[PDB]
């Protein structure tokens, strides 16, 4: 990956959650299970449809006939109107593949780039209250419920609550 | 206790490609070009396109005996020929800028065919029976339906003169036909004169025709030609036959309107009472995609035609589980 | 004490749109996209366009008698046509290549109209004065003033024969016609031989004409017809006409060198004396960008025409106050 | 955003400085202000001067015509023609829109990335004789006057004259 | 006690552009647009081209006494004209869809020369001895070596017909031509009928001619001139030839299988025995790259053409020793 | 650079190292030498290889005989065959020049990037066991011997055995 998240330090993903494009595993004393967050999920989706919308949308056509008929002496002009029609296979077959090729790439990035963001906000906010194993995974170095592990993926976590 | 940041996965085997890496299995997918048709030939713009059946666009004009079952409507959004329309100039000539005609016809808004010169009242002192084994229908001697092949009448041709004004109130449609024998005796044997002329003329139009008397390889068992000419009359508009032999006068012509912007497709694929934007000759298509591999010729508002196989755009991300 | 990192912020309202994110406001931004027109007609190379008034381009090489000649402009960079121009040849009949003698003279260098065949000595032997009412001028009929109407003199039109050598150094374009009764007691009526030629060569050009007579519709009241023809006569070259009647002789030429890769506009706008690098019918436009709206059809070096109603690119950063 | 400063960590845009896209705001106790960074402003205008004159000057053009005159019985070339015309439009219209879509998106994240550099670049030399506060803000843990902020806006700065 | 992570750099001076930065150096690059060609005129698809020599290629149809071919060859994939090619015609008048017969002889797989209607045995009705000082080899007055001048015999020239059957399982390019005298009197003089006229027809083909007869500027000693007419004969069908003067009979004839999309090169560089898939007149290049600047006009399978000067690709990363 | 590596916190490349893009440079009591990782060459080599592919190859070339004979009362066609040509002369060079341009721009880019996460890789499994100097530079507070030097080069360096 261009920002190392998606097949970086962060190995793999999840089919255990089911409600999100990213998101948080966490583990403590009443259980363990999957929670996606939201609002990174929700703005990524935003931006693939306008941009699927975009490639679509943006293609405006007039009406037209195609073909044309040329008799054993007009030869010139149906070979004229032949290179013509070539011409415009040529170029849009060209320019489709690649344009396919490089947002492709472009769209991996974004995910890419979202998982990062997502992973060092946390790291932002925990600090060293938890331990940094590397795939993705804070250790606590302290105890965490459901009332805490929510306020981490809230972005509400509060770090001069837990001096142990 | 441990919280974890992650990202999504599942079984999809959807696979796309990029610039850097091929084949790149991904969560989700959409496919921005259009794969697929309905194999039939719809409805253009609301209205259904013209099916000349057994004839071509010049055996339906020129009513080959073969196109008298056909059932044509007042208006077409464009014209379907099939791989079984063979019947054309029965009688063989040149058809004149034959290929303009059919791309001017293409598409019209208001079609009726009506009698210009009618066969009863128009020739008292020349023959309109004359038939030909060329255009032969179930096995008898026949002739065009929408023409009329004048000969001499008891041993004479005198000169015709006949005019129409267009009062229709639309462009009508002229057809009319020259015949060129292929030896003098057969001139003076169907029209008696050797030095006859057919000129036609008209606010827009103005030409004149002599018969070119010569020998020729038989086609259709005729050594004899047969060369048609039209003109589209303007509103208002007069059009004047004068003749001393050789014309295939019209009979029945067209008045019309014309529309822009449509042509001909050839298929054998059956036409139905469906709608669509995008016309293919393989059948119609969808055309909310950019892209389409369906067929390079089409007619409507048309996604471009791709040689690509696949255009496959990522929406998720790389699925690793 | 405290030090920042941050970034710039404004009260700029514009709006661009991403792939991502529709209208992000932005602090700066510019514009790929020319939206307007100064609605004036300007000069292309330094030069003003051909304008033809009331008449068009078959008027003012004919000479029609409503149209402004000796005024036309020693060069022009393209051709303006109007609404307005809507006198073409006054006497009924076709204009042979019309469309490709128009192209041609889009743009020319050193134009001047010289007298080819000068009325009072070219002509000894025919009568010159020959009119029509359908040439009208001030009420009074009249004729083409480049051309001269040849009719027999005292029940004889002996063959004439006449040629310029073209010493001027550069094309000399030739214009011509040819009369076609409506019948042929007029045909002898006026040129006096039943059997009548127009016979028209040089070195490059070889061609015969016949007067083909037919009944026809009155146009402008007339059931006669005139076809113009003509040709680019190269230097040192010579042309010869030859005929016993029905020929409409060269009166006046146009002496010219033909630029290329121009056309003609049709458009009210009103011709001015400011410089473009492009111009299109509904005026001007700056051809510094790339993309441009305003009409499709343009002559010069020109953006390219888009359907786009916006275009505009980012150069700042997200606006955030 | 794409690497997560602007509209990210860093919430907002300084209205109060007008030289230049990036810059500090300085606090002590000789005074407060406003200051921008030369070299990374700069740097940017070259970039984006050299996007938005590439994508207007690598378009080259040569006098035309595109108007052509047919007569009646040329319905066929005429709409061959028509053809011609409607395919670049189709063309140059689609290429135009993406085109635009996709450098935005593009330039709005060369000023992300810009705005990030400058943060690392300012956290690299300052190191631990500085808080991280967040927002993009640093905490000195000795004193700092104007001479001191010049010295991390050049680069200069000495981090072994400050534990104290 | 260390370890540092750093990346590659060299002594390559290659450098790229970029949309943000211009000259950027670069450890290692590829390059997109083919800058060369070899200045030769090589074969395309293995096959050698055309060569006219001193002739075009109306010249080396009709059998232009200056033009050498022992044999025209077998096949080729295109034709080449140079700047010696100057004879064509050399009786003066016109080549009918001549730009035709070009484009559709561009490249063919199956080509020989052979006796449609031998010199001694076809016209024993008629002298075959014409010949002309504007057709000369050897200082000697002659004629075009793949026709024959037919005149009139013993003051009598005799309607004639003449049919060829095509058994050469090919098309057969059958080549004519017909003379219009400048006088009235010559036509007496040669083919001794006035009323004399021209006629050819196939199932495919018919058309008529009479001789124009003017006065007309002296080309190459000659007031009179020659157009030339050519028809492509199916395999199967019959041609056949009726006159009663002004009629340049075929004498030699050309079977054939037509290739397709093919064209003409005008180029004065030399022809080799080298391969390639792209021809431009300037000389052949390679096809690997997706873009060239040599030339807009090639024949072949080719890269497109740009005027772009530079297109170099970043490989590497930006180089700093 | 957009990831501030190249030109970046690292001010210049390696002369010394021929054998790879991205690579060590180690230095200790038995010596001192260059190292290129093969894993960040190869796939970004692999990944620019494919770049340069699909470019040249999604070209699809037919044979086609551009050139076309007009007599003199054919001008109209002959500009209109011209328009032709020239217009797909405007719509070639002008996309050809921006997609060198725009993807040349990423290939450096992509470069920038991978020196970045190779370093950041680097940094994560020595975390506090070396210090961070800059210029890509970690300083041991062990010694480390060429056994260990490829303990970090292959990634599979041990944390829980150097830490005093
Ligand atoms: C084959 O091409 C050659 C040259 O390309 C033709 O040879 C001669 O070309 C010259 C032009 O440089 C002609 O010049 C004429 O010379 C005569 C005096 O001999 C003069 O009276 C004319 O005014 C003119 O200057 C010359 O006619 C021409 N040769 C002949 C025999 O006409 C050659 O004619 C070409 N072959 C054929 C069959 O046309
Ligand atoms: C064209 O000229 C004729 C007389 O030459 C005149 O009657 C007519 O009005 C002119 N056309 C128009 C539109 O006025
Ligand atoms: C086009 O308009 C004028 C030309 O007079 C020019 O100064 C201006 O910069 C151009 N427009 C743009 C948006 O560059
Ligand atoms: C064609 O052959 C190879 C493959 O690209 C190359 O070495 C050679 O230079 C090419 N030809 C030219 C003229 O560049």
């Amino acid at each position: 990956g261009l920002f190392g998240a998606i097949a970086g330090f962060i190995e793999g993903g999840w089919t255990g959650m089911i409600d999100g494009w990213y998101g948080y595993h966490h583990q403590n004393e009443q259980g363990s299970g999957y929670a996606a967050d939201q609002k990174s999920t929700q703005n990524a989706i935003d931006g693939i449809t306008n941009k699927v919308n975009s490639v679509i949308e943006k293609m405006n056509t007039q009406f037209t006939a195609v073909g044309k008929e040329f008799n054993n002496l007009e030869r010139r002009i149906e070979n004229l109107n032949k290179k013509v029609d070539d011409g415009f296979l040529d170029i849009w077959t060209y320019n489709a593949e690649l344009l396919v090729l490089l947002e492709n790439e472009r769209t991996l990035d974004f995910h890419d780039s979202n998982v990062r963001n997502l992973y060092e906000k946390v790291k932002s906010q925990l600090k060293n209250n938890a331990k940094e194993i590397g795939n993705g995974c804070f250790e606590f170095y302290h105890k965490c419920d459901d009332a805490c592990m929510e306020s981490v993926r809230n972005g509400t976590y509060d770090y001069p609550k837990y001096s142990e | 206790d441990t919280i974890c940041i992650g990202y999504h996965a599942n079984n999809s085997t959807d696979t796309v490609d990029t610039v850097l890496e091929k084949n790149v299995t991904v969560t989700h997918s959409v496919n921005l070009l259009e794969d697929s048709h309905n194999g039939k030939l719809c409805k253009l713009k609301g209205i259904a396109p013209l099916q000349l059946g057994k004839c071509n666009i010049a055996g339906w004009l020129l009513g080959n005996p073969e196109c008298d079952l056909l059932l044509t409507a007042s208006s077409w959004s464009y014209i379907v020929e099939t791989s079984n329309s063979e019947n054309g100039t029965c009688y063989p000539g040149d058809f004149i800028d034959y290929e303009e005609l059919r791309e001017q016809l293409s598409s019209v808004s208001s079609f009726e065919k009506f009698e210009i010169f009618p066969k009863t009242s128009s020739w008292p002192n020349h023959e309109t029976t004359g038939v030909t084994a060329a255009c032969s229908y179930a096995g008898a001697s026949s002739f065009y339906r929408n023409l009329l092949w004048l000969t001499k009448k008891g041993s004479s041709y005198p000169k015709l003169s006949k005019s129409y004004v267009n009062n229709k109130g639309k462009e009508v449609l002229v057809l009319w036909g020259v015949h060129h024998p292929p030896t003098g005796t057969e001139q003076q044997s169907l029209y008696q004169n050797a030095d006859a002329y057919v000129s036609v003329g008209s606010s827009k139009y103005n030409r004149r025709f002599t018969p070119e008397i010569a020998a020729r390889p038989k086609v259709r068992g005729l050594a004899s030609r047969m060369n048609y000419y039209w003109t589209l009359l303007e509103p208002g508009d007069t059009i004047t036959f004068e003749a001393t032999g050789n014309l295939i006068a019209p009979w029945y012509a067209f008045a019309l309107n014309r529309g822009s912007g449509s042509g001909i497709i050839t298929s054998d694929a059956p036409v139905h009472d469906c709608n669509t934007k995008c016309q293919t000759p393989h059948g119609a298509i969808n055309s909310s995609l950019p892209f389409q591999n369906i067929h390079p010729v089409t007619i409507g508002e048309c996604p471009k035609y791709v040689r690509s196989t696949k255009l496959r755009m990522a929406t998720g991300l790389r699925n690793i589980p």
